[PDB]
């Protein structure tokens, strides 16, 4: 029969390129990811609910059948023309530019967006918006006492581990705050000013998240296949690649914030 | 363990033909290029006969050759990728189930077709060339037919219809009685009978004379990058043809 | 490109015949129980025994067409022409029809020839003697089909009544059921061997159900020659075949007919 598989020991190059923190802007920093095709559900949850089960909080099933299923993605691009491909070294360098950013960028529509279960994001990628996931508000009028309140009820055994999420709109607010009440100098200093890791600053991100990031919002990728082809008419290829994804979300750990 | 798990697993998969033309169990089936045929085979052997007919008419209307002339179709098998990698189906057996009956259910939509969409007009039975005749009851139209036909062509007939109109004529042959429950559908009619759904109406004629030829064939593969997909694709030519107008009738309420 | 060579002849199904074939066009039902000789000349007796002094008188139809037939019987040569036309263009596009075309057709022909001169409503001239219809048979009468088969039955000796064979139209085989329908019952499952108590064979030229002993009704060929020759100018080859016949019965009296 005609197909041939493609060969393991070149998948283990788009295994580590599927995954990749290089980049500045993203929450990659601190999520959970792997490759790892034997694992089944998330590995830690034995150690959180007891811990949690400490508190007054547990768990409620907000996921159902922690068991992963197997979603699909997919990528499609053409190449300008075989003059690119008459080189070696700027075609390599080129791609892995590409498919590192549209990966990373596709999982990031699904979580943060306000197209909030509907629209653009396909019903079949409907549930995983964080909004739509349930998670309660915390209010304030200032920014800088509203977040002290989120994230001091948080549970205190996993407290020592968040991290903020905030859009550059928020970013120019507290530092026009901080300085009327003083601290301009603390400003600048976001990390020191309130006891986190990890602090991160984009624009996609609409509203602001905090929350033990590194437990909550594991995750995998695995690919499939890598095909390649000519088209004879145009001078272009036809360059794609499509593999397999999912994720998960414990939204008990994580506070949205709200300010007004 | 393993062994406590059943042991009539499979490994492979398989399947019956998802569909099949029952016209080929009496036609005939040929594979010549640029085939050719007489009308008729033998001429009246006396000097003085009656039996000049409409079939001379029919005879004197068109050459006594028989032409076959190429038509073109195609069929796809369309799976997708994710089936391939993502598990060891091995289904190599399937693809070809759907191919060779891609083209067998062709010959049974256009050979049995209301509308007969130009290209495809001198092959089904109800483009009009055939006669109708008429009856009170689906029964008596049947038989009504069987009394027009020549009598070469009477002795080998066959009928086609649909299985639900044998079920109505039985019912009123019967009179609210079960007892018909296992009538061969011959022995009421008195000539082979054969079901298939697509005859609205019955035909009835000989069957030798229908005919159809393939002539060549084209198989090849690819891939569509932007579904995943591979096609799986076969291209072929085929012609069908009644070698005369009185030998296959219609029936009507 | 190197041509039209493919694999999709495995696809194709396995009837294909690769060369044509057919049929019997035509054939002739009374071939199962009469006789069938190949014999130049061919003369036997009419009367097969007589017995010892008491003998009640013979029928007195036999006393009659054996007193005018006389003792021996004719078989007397009879010609007819069987034809065959192939016109040019279907020789030369690459198929066999010269071997089994022809012998199909020529063989049917012989078969409608025999059939059509014994079934005959009203003969040619020269060949009424063979026809079962021509005349010299008495004529029963039942009120029914049913009564006039039994009756005609109840006609002839009793000899011939007890190897008598019968034949008919199947349709009419068809009403004498509705007859006896008899509510419940249906014969359309039971033989017709059965119902009148005799076999039976099934044919659509016999008009009025014919019935007598068969072993008596013969046929003879002596002789044939085949030949072939092309008409040059219309373009078209001819086969053309004849040969000589009769048939005779040995004794009219056995063989009645039905009528309502």
């Amino acid at each position: 029969f005609n197909i041939q598989e493609l060969p393991t020991a070149r998948k283990e190059v788009f295994k580590e390129l599927l995954v990749n923190r290089e980049l500045p802007q993203t929450l990659r920093d601190v999520i959970t990811i792997t490759d790892d095709e034997h694992v089944e559900s998330i590995p830690a949850l034995s150690y959180i609910k007891d811990k949690l089960a400490t508190n007054g909080i547990e768990l409620s099933l907000n996921g159902s059948s922690k068991y992963f299923d197997r979603r699909e993605g997919h990528i499609y691009t053409e190449v300008a023309d075989s003059v690119v491909h008459g080189s070696d070294r700027t075609l390599d360098d080129l791609l892995k530019e590409i498919f590192i950013n549209e990966c990373v960028s596709y999982e990031t529509t699904l979580l943060l967006d306000k197209n909030n279960a509907s629209g653009l994001i396909d019903k079949d990628n409907q549930d995983l918006s964080l909004y739509n996931q349930g998670i309660k508000e915390v209010s304030n009028t200032s920014m800088y006492d509203g977040i002290k309140q989120a994230m001091k009820d948080i549970p205190q055994t996993f407290r020592r581990k968040v991290s903020v999420v905030m859009n550059t709109e928020h970013h120019d607010k507290l530092i026009k705050e901080l300085a009327q009440m003083g601290l301009g100098t603390l400003a600048g200093d976001l990390t020191k000013l309130f006891n986190v890791s990890h602090v991160v600053v984009t624009d996609d991100a609409q509203d602001i998240f905090v929350g033990d990031f590194g437990h909550a919002i594991y995750a995998k990728y695995e690919p499939i296949m890598y095909n390649k082809k000519k088209q004879a008419l145009k001078g272009v290829y036809q360059f794609a690649l499509n593999y397999v994804f999912d994720i998960k979300i414990v939204p008990e750990l994580l506070r949205i914030v709200k300010v007004k | 363990g393993d062994k406590l798990l059943p042991k009539t697993l499979s490994k492979e998969i398989v399947s019956e033909p998802f569909a099949k033309n029952q016209l080929r169990e009496k036609a005939r089936l040929t594979n010549i290029k640029g085939l050719e045929i007489p009308r008729v085979s033998y001429t009246l052997d006396d000097d003085d006969f009656i039996t000049d007919v409409e079939t001379a008419k029919e005879l004197k209307a068109k050459g006594d050759t028989v032409k076959f002339t190429t038509n073109k179709f195609k069929v796809f098998a369309a799976i997708s990728d994710t089936v391939i990698h993502g598990s060891d189906v091995d289904l190599v057996n399937w693809v070809e189930n759907a191919l060779q009956s891609g083209l067998a259910a062709k010959e049974r939509k256009d050979a049995l077709a209301v509308s007969p969409k130009s290209g495809l007009e001198h092959m089904s039975f109800y483009n009009g060339s055939v006669k109708e005749v008429e009856g009170a009851d689906m029964y008596d139209a049947i038989i009504n037919a069987l009394a027009d036909l020549h009598e070469d062509y009477r002795d080998n007939a066959t009928i086609y219809m649909r299985y639900a109109d044998y079920v109505k004529i039985i019912s009123v042959l019967s009179n609210g009685t079960t007892n018909f429950f296992d009538t061969p559908a011959e022995k009421v009619f008195g000539k082979p009978v054969v079901f298939t759904d697509a005859a609205v109406k019955p035909i009835v004629g000989d069957f030798n004379y229908f005919g159809i030829n393939y002539d060549g064939t084209t198989y090849d593969t690819d891939k569509d990058v932007k579904k995943g997909e591979y096609l799986f694709v076969l291209t072929a030519w085929y012609d069908q043809q009644r070698t005369l107008d009185s030998a296959f009738r219609i029936a009507k309420a």
